């Protein structure tokens, strides 16, 4: 049926994505958050906020009945469940369609059937898509189409991004239309998706993901059956919005769009995420004490994050996503030069100052007909510049002294000048400067080292254990954190319990 | 060095301006006697504790 | 001749829009600012800053002396006007030739001669121009974007639709011009070709016509400057108009050999502070609060942030929201969410207006026309919008120069 009303079953920036094009539909949205996000802007941009009533992602959002209890009582017609959280879970996608609403997504059996690993290589096979050979591979790109697929079997390839830049399996920066690639490489990876697609029987947004080596060899790799996070970068290099698209497809309306739109321009995306690239990526919780977004010509920034913000422990790290669009790479990596330099974030930790880097490291930049940069670029070849996220903490002893900051007019200059408040240049009651001790300490206890939830307990009470043992796995900002003895003993008291939410400092066991 | 030195944070300015910046910034910027101090003016019950926590240690506090 | 930095000698919207370009450029970007915008977004954005002094345009931006010094001071090679203020006096354009520094923008002659309707009109005709033959009684304002060359290729970035006018004002504006036959499009094209080619116009430059509902088009003026609602033809053909200017104020001939094609449509709603409940006056006062909308198909460009004080020594715009989308009806749907996004407090604004008409059938048409005409606001819209210390100083004098010094008079150290 139409859709009229949709549950917004996510969180942050896509849960802002889909509230937005909502609106633009003329649509009902019905948002939900957990007690963390209560203050979150998608609660106040939806129309309508409900509250899953739940501490941590398990119990607030993955649970099948809470989000079908929120539809329920909002009376909502319709469900888009973003991404990651239930978006690929096709028993929730079942339980959705069982209840009659809308789901905005492929259809259950075809995220099970592309789900599983060996059922999806039979379906690349009968495919026929560009399987790699068997061959391990030295340094390969990373390729994905955007698919547009309707109900009715129609399909087009919206585009292609490259997304090399990955860290540690996660993607980090991405650029559309795909660069450096034979036409040839371009008629394989379009049609093979069309192929791929359609053998899955495949509707709605979707994409494939394909590596590439550095002999040209295509291969495919999985198909994501969902919304990707990086879709912003085609939406401003095809002249599409992805997500209504997919709005209409859940309609079963069929495409609008009968070809391969023409790629025009070049637009890059960046992962504003709150992990500081100075020490490895590891997230960290914090306040968004400022946010001052890049605004203006070639720019566009999605937020799931204001100024008063509060990033805590039980949430994937993204804050925003910024978008810098142009009518040529070169161009476009000129304005995003622009606008990774106007961007200031403060309160915590973020990537911005990578960034900053990657735009403008030769590696990236490239030759002009092929870059150097590969999945596992960053982690191997990139050399990391970027000092530790200190904040504003006094670390130095001449960073104790307070400062007046004033602005000074000199022949027309505009200068900033921040002078010592006890500045003697020109010309106390016993009051003595040293250097601060950071705030960290260093028994029987072994403690939590940060907040956050047990996603596993490796012992049970009366095991002897010896130092380095494993005694709980921590689950903070969605990231696996060991807690390992620190001595040899039996362990007794063993408070935690899996699921257990933990803050820092909390007495996991005590081994004695 | 650890002395709190000024910043010029933003801009830059040329050694002549600099020079007048810096002429112009330079240019602008315990005898104890506790006769009749106050605490001796006071009067204090004579078992008063402000005899020691007062008076006492104003007088000895040097 | 070749632009090195760049002096930006407005403030504002157009200020920020030529420090972002500059810096896209990698040019050196220096800012000037009167004292009412000692810490404006673009005195704190761009590279260099520099003080006019004086409160008002007559005592800071409109000084010849003031605006030459400071660009010496600052070693520009180049001076790029903005909008308004001197953008468009050819005798400081004159100026800053004999200066030698690159005038970012069309020959004093070519000002000189469009300035005057008399010599101007001239022109049109011997350009053989589509010319007014009567009066339009309600007509749609329609202009073209020249780019001109130094070598004089000319390519005509687009059409641009500017039918919502007050007072003459622009409110809001539109591209392409929408529901034009071919017909009317091409007669446009080719007489903004033939119009400025015969005006031997250098650079960049909007040519404006009139168009009455038996759809003749005449020929209006030509505003010898990137008029500031140039971002709609930015978003709709990709040029980097800022970036073009750069490159013929270099001679640099065209990249661009053939008109573009128009990708889709874009808005443009000009954020004035005036409060339309009381006809538009002006609304001097603190920008308590300024949440621009965000996100998709939606851009910002804004001479305004939250804590700027606003006060009449100085024109009422605000920002530029421009929206842009596939087609008229999903760029109006996207217009209908970013205005109600958009938040501003402690001042009136004319984003009610917006909202009225980004929902008033007469803007939205009918697939085929639309009713709006330049004087629809006035005379025809159904207006129901409810009404809405100092510096010490010091001269010193160094071994080569006279330097003045300004301080806080509150300063105190040590
Ligand atoms: O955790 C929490 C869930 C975050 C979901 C984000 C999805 S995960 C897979 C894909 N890759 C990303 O970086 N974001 C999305």
């Amino acid at each position: 049926s139409k859709i009229s009303k949709v549950l917004v079953a996510n969180r942050g920036e896509i849960a802002v994505r889909v509230i937005r094009a909502a609106k633009d539909a003329g649509l009902a949205s019905v948002a939900v958050y957990a007690e963390p996000d209560a203050d979150a802007p998608h609660v106040r941009l939806a129309d309508e906020a409900f509250a899953l009533g739940g501490q941590t992602s398990a119990e607030s959002y993955l649970v099948f009945e809470k989000i079908l209890d929120a539809a329920e009582k909002s009376g909502a017609n319709a469900i888009h469940p973003g991404y990651g959280f239930l978006s690929e879970n096709a028993d929730f996608a079942q339980a959705v369609i069982d209840a009659g609403l809308i789901w905005i997504g492929p259809s259950p059996q075809s995220i099970r059937d592309l789900g599983d690993k060996v059922t999806a290589r039979h379906i690349a096979a009968r495919a026929k898509a560009p399987l790699v050979p068997g061959r391990y591979l030295d340094k390969p790109r990373h390729v994905e189409a955007q698919v547009i697929a309707d109900q009715h079997g129609n399909v087009v390839v919206a585009g292609t991004r490259d997304c090399s830049l990955q860290r540690r399996f996660q993607k980090l920066v991405e650029e559309a239309p795909a660069p450096f690639l034979t036409d040839a490489q371009r008629k394989e990876i379009h049609e093979s998706a069309k192929r791929i697609c359609k053998e899955a029987g495949y509707y709605g947004a979707g994409t494939v993901e394909y590596l590439v080596g550095q002999d040209g060899l295509i291969s495919f790799l999985e198909v994501n059956t969902r919304l990707q996070v990086e879709h912003p970068v085609t939406e401003e290099t095809s002249g599409i919005d992805l997500v209504r698209q997919q709005f209409k497809i859940a309609n079963g309306e069929p495409l609008d769009i009968t070809e391969d739109p023409t790629p025009r321009g070049h637009s890059f995306e960046f992962r504003i995420n709150g992990e500081d690239a100075g020490r490895g990526f590891l997230p960290a919780p914090g306040p968004v004490t400022k946010f001052v977004a890049p605004t203006g010509p070639g720019v566009r920034m999605d937020s799931g994050v204001e100024t008063g913000s509060v990033i805590g422990g039980q949430f994937d790290s993204m804050l925003a996503k910024l978008i810098v669009t142009g009518a040529t790479r070169e161009e476009a990596l000129e304005r995003s030069r622009r606008a990774l330099a106007e961007f200031t974030v403060e309160g915590l930790a973020t990537v911005i100052p990578f960034h900053r880097a990657v735009v403008s490291d030769p590696a990236f930049i490239g030759d002009g007909e092929k870059f150097d940069v590969h999945t596992r670029w960053i982690e191997t070849e990139w050399n990391n510049t970027v000092e530790p996220f200190t904040g504003g903490d006094p670390i130095e002893e001449e960073d104790t002294v307070p400062r007046q900051t004033v602005v000074v007019e000199v022949g027309g200059r505009r200068l900033e000048v921040s002078l010592p408040g006890d500045l003697a240049i020109g010309g106390a009651p016993g009051v003595v400067r040293k250097k601060p001790k950071p705030r960290k300490r260093g028994g029987d206890a072994v403690t939590a080292p940060m907040q956050g939830t047990v996603v596993k307990v490796a012992v049970e009470e009366g095991q002897e254990v010896s130092a380095g043992d494993l005694v709980v796995v921590l689950e903070a900002m969605k990231m696996e954190n060991p807690v390992t003895a620190h001595k040899d003993g039996t362990i007794t008291g063993l408070a935690v319990e899996a699921g257990a939410a933990i803050t820092q400092g909390t007495v996991i066991a005590e081994i004695k | 060095d650890h002395e709190a030195h000024i910043k010029v944070l933003r801009g830059e300015p040329t050694p002549e301006e600099m020079a007048a910046l810096m002429a112009v910034l330079a240019s602008a910027g315990k005898e104890r006697n506790m006769w009749g101090h106050p605490v001796d003016k006071l009067r204090y019950s004579v078992f008063s504790w402000q005899r020691v926590t007062l008076l006492e240690r104003t007088h000895m506090r040097r």
